[PDB]
């Protein structure tokens, strides 16, 4: 959805080209979604161990 | 940033890899 975005600027969508561009901000948030996915599964795999 | 997103579907077609090794060898276990 980035590369969504950025080619669809490149296009300069129809009558709305921002000249923003500063992404999210709860996609900025969503960003950190992911390493909360992995900070849980450091965690259960290291009970995962014994 | 375009020339690196393609290259992510040989990134996530080897993570589809590396459950499919790993449940045979469940059948293997």
């Amino acid at each position: 959805y980035t590369q969504v975005f950025q080619v669809t600027v490149s296009l300069g969508p129809e009558d709305w080209r921002p000249h923003s561009w500063d992404y999210g901000w709860s996609f900025c948030l969503a960003w950190g979604s992911f390493t909360c996915c992995m900070a849980a599964s450091v965690t259960t795999l290291n009970s995962y161990t014994k | 940033l375009s020339n690196v997103a393609g290259v992510f579907y040989i990134l996530v077609g080897g993570l589809g890899l590396a459950m499919l090794v790993a449940l045979i060898e469940f059948c293997y276990k």
